[PDB]
């Protein structure tokens, strides 16, 4: 949980 | 979200969208696992409503989104309408989500977990972008 | 509303500095954020507020309410997952 | 209702009260007949909620009130969360109301019905009386 | 909230004189009332607005929203039964 | 409908 496959970009 | 930017497609896999039989998005929720969603009590979700996951561009028809049905709505009973205090309902899914590269679970903290002021966090959704 | 998903980073405040704004409307099961130039708004509700805790994104709050105008100055008011995880924890067992 | 007065006991027979399993009154509704209630969409009524009719003094235990169960919630689908436009849900009662000297039906008008400005009407309920 | 039932008489306004107050928030399926020294408030919602039409009390509106402070000056905003009776009329047939 | 058993008092 909480660790995406597609890393969010900030 | 007034003043946010577009997210990376499938970079927030736990985000779902609540839409009425009309297909109108009116609230957002979060996947805690492949059977239960978490959204706000005040949303007023009924079971004639559908959860949608894997969506990004609400307006694209070529997107492999998953339309999930609502089994039962669980309104925290500590929820206070007059205050909007304890504004948490749970959504029990009739039909299990299929986790994938774009559908996943968010982590809940310990009652114990601490998150101190001035800490940078993130909030996503399809709310109005202008008022 | 917008067609595709938005996101915005924003600082969590203490409840107290929050009382500054909403005064006695802020309850113990509510936690503020925003007042940074970004603002949660109509249609955001029910949605996520995550913070990164040891590698993973954790459900730190639920987009609940705030400014009627979605003012990037008033902080938004979110559900405080920490005071409600115990009920969650429990509804699941049950069902 | 800020600035109203106490009603005559059983003088508004169509008034019901929505309370959660906690027994907390959070919304009011209106009896259209002995099987269906009408309240607002935004109320967010679930079926774990109970309708109460024949009540007057929410705090008296010697009052012959009728606690009715919610069968299905009907949210107008034209309902707009973002606007609170078309804010009407219908409540389908699992267990038929028993009409009596204090439980009765309200009259709905014709789409045609007209009700012009400056006309005096009445609004009842158990909302806050002070802010 | 109060333990027993309250009531208050109040004048219906046109939508226009209402737009005066809520501006472009007032929609065609909403009808105003109040701004008379009485005000609908938290917990009133879902409830009745009746007017006497030929001997009987008729469902003329649904306590929907208005002032955050329940100001006896802003008019309240109610559901406009007249534009919704057709859907009601219809849900019943159906079920 | 709309005509009570206990007449409301104004």
């Amino acid at each position: 949980c909480g660790v995406p496959a597609i890393q969010p970009v900030l | 979200i007034v003043n946010g930017e577009e997210a990376v497609p499938g970079s927030w896999p736990w985000q779902v969208s609540l839409q009425d039989k009309t297909g109108f998005h009116f609230c957002g929720g979060s996947l805690i696992n492949e059977n239960w969603v978490v959204t706000a009590a005040h949303c007023g979700v009924t079971t004639s409503d559908v959860v949608v996951a894997g969506e990004f561009d609400q307006g694209s028809s070529s997107e492999k989104i998953q339309k999930l049905k609502i089994a039962k709505v669980f309104k925290n009973s500590k929820y206070n309408s007059l205050t909007i205090n304890n504004d948490i309902t749970l959504l029990k899914l009739s039909t299990a989500a299929s986790f994938s590269q774009t559908v996943s679970a968010v982590c809940l903290p310990s009652a114990s977990d601490d998150f101190a002021a001035g800490t940078t966090c993130v909030t996503t959704g399809w709310g109005l972008t202008r008022y | 509303t917008p067609d595709r998903l938005q996101q915005a980073s924003l600082p969590l405040l203490s409840n107290t500095n929050c009382k500054k704004y909403w005064g006695t409307k802020i309850k113990d099961a509510m936690i503020c954020a925003g007042a940074s130039g970004v603002s949660s708004c109509m249609g955001d509700s029910g949605g996520p507020l995550v913070c990164k805790k040891n590698g993973a994104w954790t459900l730190v709050g639920i987009v609940s309410w705030g400014s009627s105008t979605c003012s990037t100055s008033t902080p938004g008011v979110y559900a405080r997952v920490t005071a409600l995880v115990n009920w969650v924890q429990q509804t699941l067992a049950a069902n």
